[PDB]
């Protein structure tokens, strides 16, 4: 297929399009996470934007992986989506193979893993 | 499930200076399963002695034969047979079977009560004659029997060196072989006395 | 083959003979039938020699890479479903192995697991495998309680592989004795069946189909 | 899955004190039909190689162009093509090992046994065997089929191990080959009076002889031969 | 030969399956669990090829949970059984088939209905009141010909349940360990653990 | 249908001393009833101070022979000419014979060497990988007539002390390379006698802290 | 097995090689394949040895009685035609195959017999897995008007053929010769070129070596 | 095997090559495939050598009981024999029999008796592995009431077109002329034949 | 495969086995005798090919019995298991050879001395301290070489088997249905005809 | 099947039989095995039909695109490209062919490529299951350089054998001459032929 590449070093010795990247989680909307003591706590904000929307359908920014395991994210939403998918693939999969639902360093080093892929 | 391997058993067989010596393992199976650690595998009609390995039943039977037989001939003739006699009764009852054998590899040792000379003897399971002066080997573990023999025997043995010799063949060879073993019986055999020892060996 | 493990009041005793056959040849007398997989776990082969040597060494290191990667030693459960599923990748091409997975860890406590190439995977507490699983089993299941003590339980299971050696034509050798704990195998010798046997009928009073 | 279909019977050798000896027959077998009779069955390469090949016929030719083109192919870029970089009996007999191993690991054999005569650049003889399952071994003396049931035995007699070899002459090896080749006429149903001969030789180089046939027969002896026992007349 | 057997009452769906694990001349288990739970309210048992049993249980578990999460919804009894026939269907022509039959019990909450299929290995399903795989069904088909209600309650439902295990102790040839029995309602799965002296 | 397999006969032995090994072979090459060699070598230098055989159908033995020099040589481009250790060795040759599980090599294979601590060492293979160090080992045509006199002549087994009543056993002592060449020699000449494959020539290659020595001597060639 | 006849002037030679095998194994290094039909008429086998004695027996039992009941000296055309008839009857069965010679009133004979019952007459002829390499020597040898002693020099060079290159085939040559003249002479071991050579060591084992474990005098008479 | 008969003016000759093979191999380079029967009864075998020496023995011993109650048998009498034995015994036998002989009356004749069992008269026949390649040439080369020389020569170049081609035939070529005379022995070489 | 045990202790032998007929896919019996009583001082168990077993059993108590009236005398238990023996030896040559395994226990009287013969269909006979036929043997010869003792009373002769059932209850693919005991002694032969819910 | 080509004086004759069978059911008693795969290059096939019209086709597409590229391909060139398609498929293909044709400065020329895949270039071949019975025929009457009429006469003679006694084999006699001349069609019917 086509397999040229899009993704260089620049001079000073950035990738250029992996910085860009980082332009578009800075315009989507924004999120937040904390930890409390025997808990932890996700926000996001829904623009303003539009504001004739059907709220138990659209989906929602806060996702479950499995069902100890959340994910949200700030970005292309479309994008997140092939991220969520891949997440909960890897998490049946840990548990068929490993006989254990994945530990959330797990699972995020497996998203991580995927994100890096996709620079080179 | 070859007929000659159900059962498992060795029987070798050694002449030295004016003795003989034959000697067996005790082992009966029935292929893995090992079913008992008495049987033995030499008989004797009269001064002549008969060892017999392969399917048991055959074992069994021919020893019947033969003791019928050799009592008939007593009776006839006055007289003990004697082993090279004995060796062409086992030929020619085994050839009798041509073409529904009995599955038996045996072996006769014993020594001439006239001429006083060491004789041994080996037979295949239609009568076919081995006659060889220095050993005679037969079983499951033939092949290491055969290289036991070889390796270990020479010529002129005293009595109390050959049973050292066939028991050293017998208990080496039985331990390379899974359906071998489980006890031996040593005899020697000398005109004069025949002295019979059980040999202390591996029990696997 | 002869190999057994069970689960006991103090952890877990794994017995194998050493015992190599081609037909009715006898090949070694001192095959190593137990696998040193790491400090905590132990693997017992069965079936055939090259297929069970080459998957649990194997073995070894795909349970090796989980520890580098992971930074924690891998589970019973986990060692025993690698082999499980390569295994069941290859069915019907004729590899021919029955393997015990036995070991600790903090999470599960002490654990067998049995796996074959049919792709057969079961947890249990006592298993015996090989030819001369049936006569391991006789011994073992008639004298077996949860609370022998350690000396007691080492005894059995060495006198279970005894009892194999001696009426299966293709187990023998020796034995090969293991203690798995909390800290955590510990090996209790290498007993030739020579010495032992006898041994064992003078101080037990038993084998009495024996002359001699 | 293959069968040969057309063959050619066997292939007999030796060393000499100077080199060696190598004959086949002339004849291509379709069972017992006796088919095809100009059938060359040793194939030089260079002047100090000849390969003798029998089994069937279609891989025999095959085997041909093989060594045309090896031929070829070390000729390129190679100035030395005709001295210190010419093909080497050792190096044709590697080949066609590798060759013959591999087709026999594929299931699909080239269904021959070969022999490779000749003398290395130091003087030094060279033979060797290859057949269809990639076996390989050397001997003073070296035949395939019904050659080395027959064939062995003689040669044997004449040359019976290494030390043997100063000792004979190309005088003495020939005839041996000659008279080796007459026994198998006689008593293999797949042969021909016709064959051919090579002889390869540290200093008078490669003598290829064409169309020689078995003489000085005996079979006088047939005419008092009546019946199959009681049958007098 | 493993008993796989099912009925299927007016509020729930009951399984139960032999615990016996034989290999050769050897029973090497005596409590096996032939079931996976696919879903909360879904519950599936299985017979068959020793390997296959499970990797074929486990890998429709797996999708199964896969669906709940990305959807956040349990399938219908309904819907899981078309998907497992499928698998099966696609398995029978395929270079090494899955020697694996399968019941299928569960509770389905839009229609407040217990439901119970049977599907072999080649992809055959049917929705049934009462099935079984193996040689079981030769003896338990007839019983509950003869004893089945279709109004029965759970508690019915178990003796009935009794009755068929006991014919299959009398009669059958193999020591199958007695069963494992599984209901499955509207408040999910959940195991009797008292039935081998009930 | 066409067997890709045959059966070249040969048999080779192998005997671990304190620091020496030694692996022999008799040098004759048969096919059915008929003898295509009385001297082909079947023991081989594979440098790193190992020494191998491979018996059986010898056209597998060749190729795994060629293919294990061959580890050896990029054993040394990819590791600075380390040497490859005996033990190390052993576990390649595994891989080389379980590689084509599903299309074995029809041999029986043996390695000697010396080990770290320069002891004498010997391992044997099964045709698919199996493998174990063992202080001796026959293998090939006449390994079921040579195996249990090794036993009982190498590892004194079945020996006892005598008087002792059977309980004090012949104690394992380590033999020289005299004694040892003398067994191996014995070993052939049984073997010569009782099996027809088995003939011709004897090659012994011996293994020390110098290197690789060879010796040969006639056997009978009936 | 290696068997020849040759015919010469006067008389019939036979020869045999003395290896019996079972499988690849040699159980008897020094058997006597030269049986006797009459003083006269004597016998190689090759095949089943079993069943190559008792047809040898069988016959060689019946024609001493058509002997004695025709005061007559047997005749080797009634040895081959009863050979031929017992083995015909058999379909195959009776796995023999023979080379027959003799010396009778009529003259000397040279016949070979196969399993199936047919039968062959010449002048020189070998049977057994040796006879290829026999019969390479014959064909390049034999002459007509042989004296005696080329024949028993042929006879056995083409033995000794067998020997070292069939391996079915070994140890020693075992000739007998027929003469019109006179009686059958029986020439047991006429060459032993296959001496074992003395073994490296004594495997004597001091007395005690063995552990018994219960011992008792066996009783012989009554 | 290549065996045939062919009738002429003065009686009939059989011809036969000298070559018995087991596989490839050749076992008897020098064999005698006419066999007698009878004074003038002779015939040709192919198939097993066990089979065709056991019937052949036989043939001759009802030949001879026949001559010793009745006189000759006539050729047709000796085929009669022959056929008995090899249709009744066809399912255990394979036999292929060319019968010939000289009678006064009758003058020659030849049988062929193929692996049935059944019989046919014919002026002459081949049989026997090699005769394939040789049925084109003898049936375009074949006279009634040829000469002897002319029936020597049409056997020699007939068996060795057939000994050319089949591996199954070969060694010298022997024949057996029966007329009135008498019985007379003819063998030809390989240095002879293969030039013809 | 029917359970035939025998062990035999110091002042009797004792022999159990098994209830069950089966054909194919049901248990038609539970409650079978596989024993045949042949004087009395011998008994005689069996197992194998469903016809031939009682076939055999009874031709040879009917000739044990004809000795018997014959000699007005016992046969000794050796004497009866050479008989046997010899039966099965002829037969195993035959056009269609008896499949049938035994177990001889007697007491014999004369010696004072019980006695136990196991011959298989082959003619294979052996005196053993315990013994069995078919699989079963896979697991008490090595249960028995760990426990028996040569000198037991009958009492212990009887725990030791409840042991032997036991394993096999626990061990063996098929529902054998319980075993039926016989004690052959000094006084005869008895059953101990509740073993099973003893 | 009978079929043979013959090379003389001024080219090359190929002749055939026309009956096709399968089992004794005559299929085709008219089929033409004379097959052209370039102008003055023809053959004569056996075994299996399929597969030897499959092959034809194929090598008559190679000459073809050899002849608008380099030209009239020789003989040999021909026979090369059977052989490589016999050879190359041997493990699924029943294909003996017999090659014949001619050029200016080669003449005449014949070569054989029977089942294995080998090649054999002759003076005159001979090939199907009813060839089996001229062997002896053809051999003592081919003469090299013999005129065209001679030559005709010869496979004439030839193929009425072979048809005579293979029952394979029969119906018309086709043939192709080759020669500068030009390419004639020649037949052959029963009513002469078996008068011969
Ligand atoms: C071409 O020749 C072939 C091809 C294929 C194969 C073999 C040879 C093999 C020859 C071969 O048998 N090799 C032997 C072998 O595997 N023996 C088995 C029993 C036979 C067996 C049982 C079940 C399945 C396969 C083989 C054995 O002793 N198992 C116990 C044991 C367990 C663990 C260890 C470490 C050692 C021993 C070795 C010991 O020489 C079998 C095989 O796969
Ligand atoms: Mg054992
Ligand atoms: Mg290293
Ligand atoms: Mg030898
Ligand atoms: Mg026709």
């Amino acid at each position: 297929g086509y397999d040229r590449a899009l993704s260089i070093f620049s001079p000073d010795g950035h990738i250029f399009q992996v910085e860009y990247a980082l332009e578009a989680v800075k315009r989507g909307t924004c999120a937040v996470g904390v930890k409390g003591k025997n808990c932890v706590v996700l926000g996001c904000e829904r623009r303003s934007t539009l504001k004739l929307q059907d709220t138990r359908i659209t989906p929602s920014k806060v996702s479950k992986i499995d069902s100890h395991v959340v994910l949200s994210f700030s970005g292309l939403n479309a994008d997140s989506r092939i991220l969520i998918e891949k997440a909960r693939v890897e998490a049946q999969s840990h548990r068929l193979t490993l006989e254990d639902p994945v530990t959330v360093e797990y699972l995020t080093r497996y998203v991580a893993g995927v994100q890096q892929r996709y620079t080179q | 499930s070859d007929p000659s391997s159900i059962n498992g058993g060795i029987v070798v067989a050694m002449t030295g200076k004016d003795c003989v010596a034959i000697a067996c393992d005790l082992r009966l199976g029935s292929q893995s399963l090992g079913v008992s650690n008495k049987f033995e595998k030499i008989f004797h009609y009269g001064h002549v002695f008969l060892g017999i390995t392969g399917l048991a039943t055959d074992v069994t039977t021919l020893n019947e034969m033969f003791r019928y037989k050799t009592n008939l001939y007593k009776l006839k003739e006055e007289r003990a047979i004697e082993p090279e006699t004995f060796t062409q009764l086992v030929s020619s009852s085994l050839y009798e079977r041509r073409f529904g054998p009995y599955f038996v590899g045996p072996v006769v040792a014993g020594i001439n009560s006239k001429s006083g000379k060491p004789f041994i003897a080996g037979f295949d399971l239609i009568g076919c004659i081995d006659e060889a002066k220095d050993f005679i080997v037969s079983g499951t573990a033939s092949d290491q029997l055969f290289g036991m023999c070889e390796s270990l025997y020479e010529p002129n043995l005293e009595p109390e060196d050959l049973f050292e010799t066939i028991s050293q063949a017998l208990l080496n060879a039985a331990d390379r072989d899974a359906l071998s073993g489980w006890g031996a019986v040593v005899y020697i055999i000398k005109k004069d006395e025949v002295v019979k020892r059980y040999l202390k060996m591996r029990q696997d | 083959t002869t190999t057994l493990a069970f689960r006991f009041q103090g952890g877990i005793i794994v017995a194998v003979d050493s015992r190599a056959t081609a037909g009715n040849w006898v090949a070694s007398q001192t095959v190593k039938k137990v696998i040193e997989i790491n400090p905590f776990l132990l693997g017992t082969m069965a079936g055939g020699a090259a297929d069970c040597q080459f998957w649990e060494t194997w073995l070894g290191s795909q349970c090796r890479l989980h520890e580098l990667r992971e930074k924690e030693r891998i589970s019973v459960a986990a060692a025993s479903k690698i082999l499980s599923n390569l295994v069941y990748q290859y069915k019907g091409a004729g590899l021919s192995m029955g393997t015990m997975i036995c070991g600790y860890t903090r999470k599960e406590g002490p654990t067998i697991y049995y796996v074959d190439s049919d792709g057969t995977r079961l947890k249990g507490d006592i298993f015996c495998v090989g030819s001369g699983q049936t006569f391991a089993y006789g011994v073992l299941d008639s004298n077996y309680k949860w609370d022998l003590s350690v000396e007691d339980a080492l005894y059995l299971g060495k006198r279970s592989i005894l009892a194999a050696a001696h009426r299966d034509a293709y187990s023998g050798g020796s034995v090969n004795l293991y203690h798995v704990t909390e800290d955590g195998w510990i090996y209790h010798g290498n007993h030739d069946v020579g010495e032992l046997f006898w041994k064992v009928k003078e101080e037990e009073g038993s084998f009495n189909n024996v002359i001699g | 899955t293959q069968q040969p279909i057309v063959t050619g019977t066997s292939v007999i050798s030796m060393k000499y004190d100077n080199g060696v000896i190598i004959a086949a027959d002339n004849l291509g077998s379709y069972g017992s039909l006796l088919r095809f009779n100009g059938v060359e069955r040793l194939i030089p390469v260079g002047d100090n190689t000849v390969v003798g090949i029998s089994g069937d016929i279609s891989d025999m030719q095959h085997i041909e162009r093989l060594l045309k083109d090896l031929v070829t192919e070390n000729a390129y870029d190679n100035p030395l093509a005709d001295a210190e970089e010419a093909l080497e009996p050792s190096y044709i007999f590697e080949y066609l090992a590798t060759v013959m191993y591999q087709r026999r690991s594929k299931m699909n054999p080239l269904w021959n046994a070969i022999i490779v005569a000749g003398v290395q650049s130091n003087g030094d003889q060279f033979l060797r065997y290859v057949n269809l399952l990639g076996v390989t071994y050397s001997s003073p003396t070296l035949a395939t089929g019904f050659g080395a049931h027959m064939a062995n035995p003689l040669l044997r007699k004449v040359v019976d191990r290494e030390s043997d070899i100063p000792k004979t002459t190309v005088q003495v090896a020939e005839e041996a080959i000659v008279n080796a080749m007459r026994v198998l006429y006689y008593r293999d149903a797949r042969s021909s009076r016709n064959f051919s001969l090579a002889i390869i030789d540290k200093n008078t180089g490669l003598t290829f002889k064409k169309n020689l046939q078995v003489e000085n027969m005996k079979w006088d002896f047939a005419k008092d031969i009546k019946g199959y026992g009681t049958q007098k007349i | 030969m493993d008993i796989i057997l099912g009925i299927r009452v007016q509020d729930s769906v009951i399984l139960a399956s032999s615990k016996a694990v034989t290999r050769g001349i050897s029973v090497l288990k005596d409590s096996d669990d032939k079931t996976r739970q696919l879903s909360p309210h879904t519950l599936m048992s299985f017979a068959g090829e020793a390997g296959d049993t499970v990797q074929f249980a486990e890998y429709i578990q797996a999708n199964i949970q896969l669906y709940s999460i990305r959807e956040d919804y349990e399938l219908s009894p309904q819907a899981v059984s078309s998907f497992v026939r499928q698998e099966l269907a696609k398995s029978i022509r395929s270079r090494r088939p899955y020697q694996v039959n399968v019941l299928i019990g569960g509770y389905d909450k839009k229609k407040n209905k217990p439901e119970l299929y049977q599907i072999d290995y080649l992809g055959t399903k049917v929705e049934l009141p009462y099935g079984a795989h193996g040689y079981s069904g030769f003896y338990t088909f007839s019983l509950l010909d003869h004893h089945y209600r279709p109004d029965m309650t759970t508690e019915e439902g178990l003796d009935l349940l009794k009755l068929c295990v006991q014919e299959l102790e009398k009669r059958m040839p193999m020591d199958f360990k007695g069963v494992i029995v599984k209901i499955v309602d509207k408040d999910g799965i959940r195991q009797v653990d008292d039935f081998q002296a009930q | 249908q066409f067997n890709p397999y045959g059966d070249n006969g040969g048999t080779i032995l192998g005997i671990a001393g304190e620091d020496f090994a030694v692996l022999a072979g008799d040098t004759r090459n048969i096919t059915d009833y008929s003898i295509n060699s009385r001297y082909e070598p079947k023991v081989f230098d594979c440098g790193d101070n190992i020494v191998m055989s491979a018996n059986g159908f010898a056209a597998d033995g060749d190729a795994l022979v060629k293919r294990f020099k061959n580890s050896v040589k990029w054993y040394h481009f990819d590791h600075n000419d380390k040497k490859l250790s005996i033990n190390s060795a052993a576990r390649n040759i595994q891989h080389l014979l379980y590689g084509k599980r599903f299309f074995p090599y029809y041999v029986h294979t043996i390695i000697a060497g010396l080990d770290e601590d320069g002891k004498g060492a010997v391992y044997s293979f099964d045709p698919v990988g199996s493998y174990e160090r063992e202080q001796c080992r026959a293998g090939g045509a006449a390994a079921s007539l040579i195996m249990p006199f090794l036993d009982n002549q190498v590892n004194f087994k079945n020996q006892y002390e005598p008087g002792t009543n059977g309980k004090v056993k012949k104690p394992l002592k380590y033999l020289s390379v005299e004694e040892v060449i003398k067994l191996v020699r014995d070993s052939f000449t049984s073997a010569t006698e009782r099996h027809i494959q088995v003939g011709d020539g004897l090659e012994i290659l011996i293994v020390t802290k110098d290197g690789v020595r060879k010796e040969f001597y006639e056997l009978k060639r009936d | 097995t290696t068997i020849v006849g040759v015919k010469f002037n006067n008389g019939v030679v036979i020869a045999a090689d003395t290896r019996s095998t079972q499988g690849p194994i040699v159980a008897d290094k020094n058997c006597a394949k030269l049986h006797r039909i009459s003083p006269k008429i004597w016998c190689a086998g090759a095949g089943t040895a079993a069943d190559t004695e008792a047809v040898t027996q069988l016959i060689g039992s019946n024609i001493e009685l058509h002997s004695l009941y025709t005061s007559r000296e047997p005749r080797v055309v009634s040895a081959l035609q009863m050979l031929k008839q017992h083995l015909f009857k058999y379909q195959g069965h009776i796995g023999a195959y023979l080379i027959v010679a003799g010396v009778d009133p009529t003259g000397s004979h040279l016949f070979s017999i196969h399993a199936h019952g047919s039968t062959d007459v010449g002048y020189y002829l070998s049977l057994g897995s040796g006879s290829l390499a026999a019969m390479a020597v014959l064909e390049s040898h034999w002459k007509q008007d042989l004296t005696k002693e080329e024949a028993i020099k042929l006879a056995s060079d083409a033995i000794q053929a067998g020997i070292w290159n069939d391996l079915g085939s070994g140890s020693n040559v075992d000739v007998c010769v027929m003469e019109i003249g006179k009686d059958a002479e029986y020439l047991r071991n006429y060459l032993t070129p296959n001496v074992r050579e003395e073994k490296q060591k004594s495997y004597k084992f001091p007395r005690g070596t063995t552990a018994v474990l219960k011992e008792s005098i066996v009783n012989i008479c009554d | 095997t290549s065996i045939m008969a062919v009738t002429f003016k003065d009686g009939v000759i059989l011809g036969a090559d000298s070559r018995t093979t087991t596989g490839a191999y050749i076992a008897n380079r020098v064999t005698d495939k006419l066999t007698r029967v009878h004074d003038k009864i002779w015939c040709c075998r192919s198939g097993s050598a066990a089979d065709t020496q056991a019937i052949a023995d036989i043939v001759q011993y009802h030949l001879e009981l026949y001559t010793s109650q009745y006189g000759t048998p006539s050729t047709e009498t000796a085929a009669s024999v022959f056929k008995e034995l090899c249709y009744e015994n066809k399912d255990n036998l394979t036999a292929g029999i060319i019968v010939a002989g000289y009678d006064d009356k009758n003058k020659g004749e030849v049988y062929t008796i193929p692996l049935g069992g059944s019989v046919h008269k014919l002026p002459y026949a081949i049989a026997g592995s090699g005769s394939t390649f040789i049925y084109g040439y003898c049936d375009k080369n074949f006279r009634e009431n040829m000469s002897k020389e002319e029936t020597v020569d049409f056997i020699k170049h007939s068996l060795s077109q057939a000994i050319k081609w089949d591996g199954s035939s070969g060694g010298v070529i022997r024949m057996v002329v029966l007329t009135a005379a008498g019985v007379e022995r003819l063998i030809f070489y390989p240095d002879e034949y293969e030039q013809l």
